[PDB]
Formats: C-alpha cells, structure tokens, sequence
C-alpha cells in the first residue's frame, strides 16, 4: 500500500501544459482520483476515475493504466490559479480507506505582459536600520538565487495583481543589517536582466 | 453549505501536555476520517469511523493516540502525552456511502499542531514597514510598500495589509513560506516578507493610512511561563505608515 510521486516542485510558465503522475505496485488499487491542495488549506477533490480510461473536464485530463500501474493528470493552458500541490489518491474495493501520494507542488508563473526590470531602495519607516532592496517588474523567465552568505536574506519571486488596472508584476526582497550590504550588488548571485538603478 | 469544521486551527504546546483536536463533520455524513500531514511522510490516514464505530485504526500510533465519536456530529482525537514528532497538520474529513464510491471526501481546514521541547524557544514576530522609493514613483506611476516580519518561532503566522482600517488583497503578495534566519541550527527563528503596491497618486494622498499586520500563534493562559520576558503569547504585532506627498 505505497504510491510513488515526484514532489517537484515543478515550475512552468502560464499557458504551459503540465503533467503530473503517480505510480504504484499493488494491483488491488481499483479507484483513482486527484486532489488539489492550496497552501495552508485542506485537500479538495479535483478529478476521479475507475479502471482504465481517460476522463476529460475542461482543461484537465485524468488517466489511469492498470497494466503499467500508472496514473496521470494533464493540465493544459496552465493558469496561475493552478499553483498548488496535487495528490493522487487511490484505494481498493475492500475499504473506503484512501492512500495518498506525497504530492507534487506546481508553480505556474504568471505571464507579465510589460516587464520593466529594476531594483530600488526602500527606507525604514519611523526609525529602523537595515537596508531593504526591492527587485521588481521583471519577467517570470527570471530566477532569484539565494545570497552566498546568511547575513543577506532573500525571498523568492512573488506576483502581485492590481485588478483595478489589469496589471500584475513580480518582486523579490533582500535585506541585511550588514554595513557593506547595498543595493546594486544585492542580487549579484542571480542572473538578472540588464536593468538596474541607483539614487 | 457548512463544510467540515475543525478546532482549534493552531496549537502550539510543550511536550508532555495533553492535546485535544476536535472535528465536526458535515450534517448527514456517517463516515468520518482523521489524517495527519508532514513533509517527510505526506498525507496519512490515522483512523476512520462509520456510524460512530471505528473501522480502521491501522495508521494510529500506539496508545499515546486516542480517538472517538461519542455521537454522530462530533469526533475527537487525543494525544496523551504529546511529543515533538507528533507535530503536523491534522485533518478531519467527512463523507457518505454513495460519495465514497465516487471517492469524495470533504476535508476541513485542518489543525496545525506544534509540540515543542520547551517553550523558551518561542518568540513572537518583530514587524517593520519599509516605505517606497522615490525612484519607483518617478520611474513609474506606482508605489510599492514592503512589510517584514522577523524573529518569530514557531512558523504559525498570518500577515495582512490594511488600507484605511480595511483589509486589502488587491496589490498584495506574501512569501508562500517563511525562511529560517539561521539554516545551520536544527531549529531556528523565521522571517516572512510581503509587499503592497498602490498607485503613486493613492500613496501621495496625505489621508490614506497603510498598516501591516501579522497574527502569531504562541502560548496561551494555562501555559506556564517562569521567565523574565514578555510571555510569547498568541497576539498581533504590527507596523504602519501614512500617505505623504513631497
């Protein structure tokens, strides 16, 4: 009663087709269904199928192959709202007990129409001391790596959406209490586009 | 309409103490399952009942864990005494006979449990709001504020932005997870970041008020605390900033 599933996390661009899948060894498993789990939420049913065949619902197609003992979930035209962990759940007919796979994290990256790569300095409010560098408006085809040492903290990309203006963007943050630390060489260890600024 | 309800949502406690998680399944449903979820073992079934009678307890540990449904609309899961390795998210699920055939279980929002070796490792969060850069406003007719929550443990926190006393989601982005302030140490304090972007004009309005808010889940009333330090209780720490033009 054990099922295999690569945890990922796989990162794909909005519109990309994605493939998730589990494999198992017990032939007793006769029912299969995919659940979806959003960060800090409970799992929610998404798809389910019996024996061999392929169930298609909108952008999702679920399959199962009892011979290969292999189950898959295809998401076409991946949308940001699809970012979550997908868990395959299976069981036999002698019990309603479900067996789950560890689950795969999928991060589908928002497609930002007009990039404007730039890094800024934000001042501490009231009175605090620790430079805070913002890297923003860069395209989703850009990765943000961790800083060499630990005194310089960095958070991965994050997309915000200003629904009032049909506009969205990314941003990563880097802060440190270290003296030599300054924006401009704040993201050195990351492959960033040509754009950068300085006050 | 009303889904599965679990309580409490968060639960931070010291080892050796009893912990009681409760769940209320959906009306009508005569099947109730209990699961646990961790990064290492994944989502695991512990026990499930049918009409208040437990059917499968294979996933239950030894007698330290205990479960039951005294009646059809209430179940309980008890750990006595608790231990660090029991830390996890415990989910309650509920279903019917006909739904289980099509394999549909309805899961509750879950209970995050953290059993610690001792409470002296618990610290609430520090919170700072950093103001936008003049360049970002000149280069673009938009202003991005930034919030930073640091030095908190364990990682039970919920950060939110409030604009003029109202919570705003449009133009917000928070770090999916927190990052350890010192990865080296087996345990370590955490930090989380968030950002809020409004239109340059909105930020330049001297009336608009922006406040970053972080809910932390720590100790409670009965939790002992014999140390000269602001008891690290469940609370809300916040930083703020006002709209300005110049």
């Amino acid at each position: 009663k054990e099922v295999e599933q690569d945890p990922g996390p796989l990162s794909v661009p909005e519109g990309a087709i994605v493939s998730l899948n589990c494999t198992y060894s017990n032939s007793a498993f006769q029912y299969f269904m995919w659940y979806r789990q959003y960060s800090r939420k409970g799992p929610e049913l998404l798809m389910y199928t019996y024996s061999s065949g392929n169930k298609e619902d909108g952008r999702f197609t679920a399959q199962v192959d009892k011979s290969s003992k292999y189950i898959s979930l295809f998401i076409r035209d991946s949308q940001p709202s699809d970012s979550a962990t997908y868990l395959c759940a299976m069981r036999g007919d002698s019990s309603y007990k479900l067996i789950f796979g560890s689950g795969t994290r999928l991060l589908v990256r928002p497609d930002i129409q007009n990039p404007d790569p730039a890094v800024y300095q934000l001042r501490d409010s009231k009175s605090s001391d620790k430079s805070v560098c913002l890297f923003t408006d860069f395209d989703s085809q850009t990765n943000v790596s961790q800083s060499k040492d630990s005194d310089v903290y960095i958070t991965d990309k994050c997309v915000l959406d200003m629904r009032s203006m049909d506009f969205k963007s990314n941003s990563a943050v880097a802060w440190s209490n270290k003296s030599d630390f300054a924006c401009a060489n704040a993201f050195n260890n990351s492959i960033i586009p040509e754009d950068t600024f300085f006050p | 309409d009303a889904g599965v309800i679990q309580s409490p949502r968060h639960e931070v406690t010291e080892m050796g103490q009893q912990v009681t998680l409760r769940c209320k399944p959906i009306s009508g449903h005569d099947y109730l399952f209990w699961y646990r979820q961790t990064m290492m073992r994944g989502l695991e079934l512990l026990i499930y009942f049918n009409n208040n009678v437990p059917i499968d307890d294979s996933g239950m540990p030894e007698d330290r864990f205990s479960a039951k449904m005294p009646n059809a609309s209430f179940s309980t899961l008890k750990i006595q005494p608790s231990e660090p390795r029991d830390s996890a998210v415990y989910f309650c699920a509920s279903s019917l006979w006909e739904k289980l055939a099509k394999n549909i279980q309805y899961f509750g929002a879950g209970t995050r449990l953290s059993v610690l070796e001792d409470l002296k490792n618990v610290f609430p969060p520090e919170v700072a709001v950093f103001e936008p850069s003049e360049a970002e406003i000149s280069h673009t007719q938009k202003a991005t504020l930034v919030c930073l929550a640091t030095g908190f443990y364990p990682d039970h926190v919920e950060l939110s932005w409030w604009v003029n006393g109202k919570e705003v989601h449009s133009g917000v982005c928070t770090d999916p997870q927190p990052l350890k302030e010192q990865p080296a140490l087996n345990d370590s304090r955490y930090a989380l970041s968030s950002r809020l972007r409004v239109s340059a004009t909105f930020w330049q309005d001297p009336r608009n008020h922006f406040r970053c808010q972080v809910q932390f889940y720590g100790l409670s009333e009965n939790d002992e605390w014999t140390q000269d330090r602001a008891k690290p209780v469940t609370q809300i720490v916040s930083a703020e900033a006002w709209g300005r033009a110049d």
